[PDB]
RNA sequence: GGCGACACACGUGCUACAAUGCCCACUACAAAGCGAUGCCACCCGGCAACGGGGAGCUAAUCGCAAAAAGGUGGGCCCAGUUCGGAUUGGGGUCUGCAACCCGACCCCAUGAAGCCGGAAUCGCUAGUAAUCGCGGAUCAGCCAUGCCGCGGUGAAUACG
RNA sequence: CGCGGGGUGGAGCAGCCCGGUAGCUCGUCGGGCUCAUAACCCGAAGGUCGUCGGUUCAAAUCCGGCCCCCGCAACCA
RNA sequence: GGGUCGUUAGCUCAGUUGGUAGAGCAGUUGACUUUUAAUCAAUUGGUCGCAGGUUCGAAUCCUGCACGACCCACCA
RNA sequence: GCGGUCGCCUCCUAAAAGGUAACGGAGGCGCCCAAAGGUCCCCUCAGGCGGGACGGAAAUCCGCCGGAGAGCGCAAGGGUA
């Protein structure tokens, strides 16, 4: 990516409805998940 | 440069891609190249200047500052000088491409009300699939107190699959919630 | 944080920020708030995620909520139409549904008044 | 508006219909008891009712489950001003 | 108001009893 | 079956648009008429409608009964909002031969218009108006917000 | 054949000229006051601008043709 | 192009200490009536040819320059 | 006479060089741009079909296909990726 002004990209940590989710790598990290249709409930997996 | 979906693709989405469609050539089986998202905005057009949130809060999700689109034709009915900015319109390949695209599947498309699946006629039939979403909030780096006011995009997702076919596998298989 | 769908409620109570969840109030928070044994008079500003993941996922869980419900509400319309049914009809072409009269005001069914002309 | 202990069906028709359930055979009866239920069994008929005017038929399906025998046969005539 | 049948004013104008206005 | 139609139009009213206000708990004060074909205290199940049971009174005895506002304490914090309950989905109660047309009520979900109403126009001179309940007739049930009545608290203003 | 102006809600006028949106009176519709009607008051509705091309980003608006309309003219012979 | 002159919060204006800021029809409010009026009675700052430069201060003087109204002249 | 016209550009007329007339057929000019100029470096259209939130034939985005039908400030012709 071109030098200067623009994020930084660094690998980041994220939730779910279970627990946690890795692969992540955002800017702005540390955010958090309400739901996940894969930890599954509201879709897959039917109920 | 490692990214766990990038990984995933390498380490058993290549070969159930293999032993599934059956290859001369390790380059034919389907890559994954250039996830675009592309914001068309009339909603900012004559006031252009309520763009850069919806421009940074891109990058902030993508990670890459968009470049911004401007006006093919003027059209009279909206507005539409030939000058004006419509959009924003990233560009995202290689790792970056991946990174974004797993916090994606893991995070974005759980967090849509509904959300009965994507759509399975979205390829274009050369085997490419591109979608649209509504609020841009549905991803971890938007706070929805952060939210001035919603807007979509939409995101193309091109592939070196000649065929429709092996476009939805390549999806699939990366697990992308279908129908 | 937030309830179905998105829907996050804020500051003010939490069995009140409840019923601005669809397919929800009073009746169905206050019981679900002690079903959690989580305080009612709780501002939903302040609260433990704790008590989120309680409140979220018994929620979430338990009955349909608009994502699915108003899917829902309205599937039993078309099913109460199409089929040739009485209030199919007064779905069919926007009438009012369980008895009453249209001679005079309907207005909330109805929509605005177009006028016309007199003998 | 329910019953529940309860669940009324004539039994002009409910006879004639029971009959017809199993029959070997179905054609068009016409009766005037719409203040009747419809069916868990009736499903499948067609059958005439009436509006104070004349004989509607109605063929059956499930989603006319308890819908008593006239929501299906109206009474008005309207087509607008 | 004493239009709202789910309410103690409610049904109290109605006439009526129930969870919000038991005997 | 209709009198219950609905592109519309007028009349009479009810509930309202909120903080002198709404919601919850607790505690208090009436008059009048009805009722042993009925009114059902009281126990039980039921969130509840109501269903059970069941005691009393031809009733200054026993029952409808709860009066409501208020009073007290607590919550709501000026929001189309805990305002407001129209509309609709669903679940049941009961009357009745039967509740689709077309019933009343309970609960769950839904929560609409409406932020004091254009030209106009109504009532009221005192225990009146406003506002708050309650009874009765008709009646199986009920579309009563009606009408006939009853007490509760209780203004303003008349130069002329 | 000739030169000039015009065709816009039911009527009568603006707007065209200077591209971007159509206005004014009357009529009409709903309400009001009245025993009632007019008068009067409060509200509303209603049109693609003769037509057909073209121009432009956009045409009542600018250009060409045609269709009507009104006006002037047609003299020495 | 010369000469005079302007120049004004919605509009017209009316203001050359260096202070504020209006006066009329307008707009809303509010009495009055019926109708139309006519009378009455209530307002934010709106940093007033434009940037500059004079001073204790300039809507508010001085050069600038955009403009307008007026008037003279002249046009191979 | 009245009407029209009167200079300049494009197209035909014009007879395959030039030129060429009529009150022959048709249109345009009396400007515009401090970038719409110089140069260096990039870039390649219109259109059609599929795809894709609010996007509808037309805003933007993604594919294939597209040698010039686009663009070149304005008329026509020549020209031109
Ligand atoms: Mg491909
Ligand atoms: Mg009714
Ligand atoms: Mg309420
Ligand atoms: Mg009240
Ligand atoms: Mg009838
Ligand atoms: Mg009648
Ligand atoms: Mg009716
Ligand atoms: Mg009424
Ligand atoms: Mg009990
Ligand atoms: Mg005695
Ligand atoms: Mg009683
Ligand atoms: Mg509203
Ligand atoms: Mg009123
Ligand atoms: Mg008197
Ligand atoms: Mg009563
Ligand atoms: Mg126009
Ligand atoms: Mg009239
Ligand atoms: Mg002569
Ligand atoms: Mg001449
Ligand atoms: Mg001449
Ligand atoms: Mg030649
Ligand atoms: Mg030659
Ligand atoms: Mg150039
Ligand atoms: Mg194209
Ligand atoms: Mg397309
Ligand atoms: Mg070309
Ligand atoms: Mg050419």
């Amino acid at each position: 990516m071109k030098e200067g002004i623009h994020p930084k990209l660094v690998p980041a940590r994220i939730i779910c409805g279970c627990g946690n989710v890795i692969e992540t790598y955002s800017t702005k990290p540390e955010i958090y998940v309400e739901v996940c249709s894969k930890c599954h409930p509201f879709y897959t997996g039917q109920q | 440069l490692d990214v766990a979906l990038k990984r995933k693709y390498y380490e058993e989405v290549r070969p159930e891609l293999i032993r599934r469609f059956g290859y001369q050539n390790v380059w034919e089986v389907p890559r994954l190249e250039k996830v675009v998202i592309n914001q068309g905005l009339g909603e900012a057009k004559e006031d252009a200047r309520i763009l850069e949130k919806a421009a940074q809060e891109l990058a902030l999700i993508t990670g890459q500052k968009p470049a911004v689109t401007r006006a093919k034709k003027s059209i009279s009915n909206f507005k539409l000088r030939k000058g004006m900015p419509i959009g924003l319109r990233v560009t995202l390949r290689r790792d970056r491409m991946w990174i974004f695209l797993e916090k994606l599947l893991n995070v974005a498309l759980p967090r849509i009300r509904d959300f009965r699946g994507l759509n399975p006629n979205s390829f274009d039939g050369r085997g490419n699939y591109n979608l649209g979403l509504r609020e841009q909030l549905i991803f971890p780096e938007i706070t929805y107190d952060m939210v001035d006011a919603l807007r979509g995009m939409d995101i193309a997702v091109v592939t070196t699959a000649e065929t429709d076919e092996e476009a939805r596998a390549l999806l699939e298989l990366l697990g992308f919630p279908f129908r | 944080a937030r309830i179905a769908g998105v829907e996050i409620p804020r500051n003010k109570r939490v069995d009140v920020a409840l019923t601005y969840i669809y397919g929800i109030g009073k009746a169905r928070a206050k019981e679900a708030l002690e079903k959690t044994g989580i305080n009612p008079a709780t501002r939903v500003k302040d609260l433990t995620e704790a008590e989120v993941v309680r409140l979220r996922e018994y929620v979430e869980n338990t009955w349909k909520l608009e994502g699915e419900l108003r899917a829902e509400v309205a599937a039993n319309i078309k099913r109460l139409m199409d089929i040739g049914c009485y209030r199919g009809l007064r779905h069919r072409r926007g009438l009012p549904v369980r008895g009453q009269r249209t001679r005079t005001n309907a207005r909330t069914r109805k929509g605005p008044r177009k006028t016309v002309a007199g003998k | 508006r329910s019953l529940k202990k309860g669940v009324f069906v004539d039994d002009h028709l409910l006879e004639k219909v029971l009959e017809l359930n199993a029959k070997g055979e179905k054609r068009l009866i016409k009766t005037w008891s719409r203040r009747s239920t419809i069916v868990p069994e009736m499903v499948g008929h067609t059958i005439a009712v009436y509006n104070g005017k004349q004989h509607v038929p109605v063929y059956i399906t499930e989603n006319m489950v308890g819908h008593k025998l006239g929501e299906f046969a109206p009474t008005r005539t309207y087509r607008g001003h | 108001g004493k239009g709202d049948r789910r309410t103690r004013r409610g049904k109290i104008w109605r006439g009526t009893y129930g969870k919000y206005r038991p005997r």
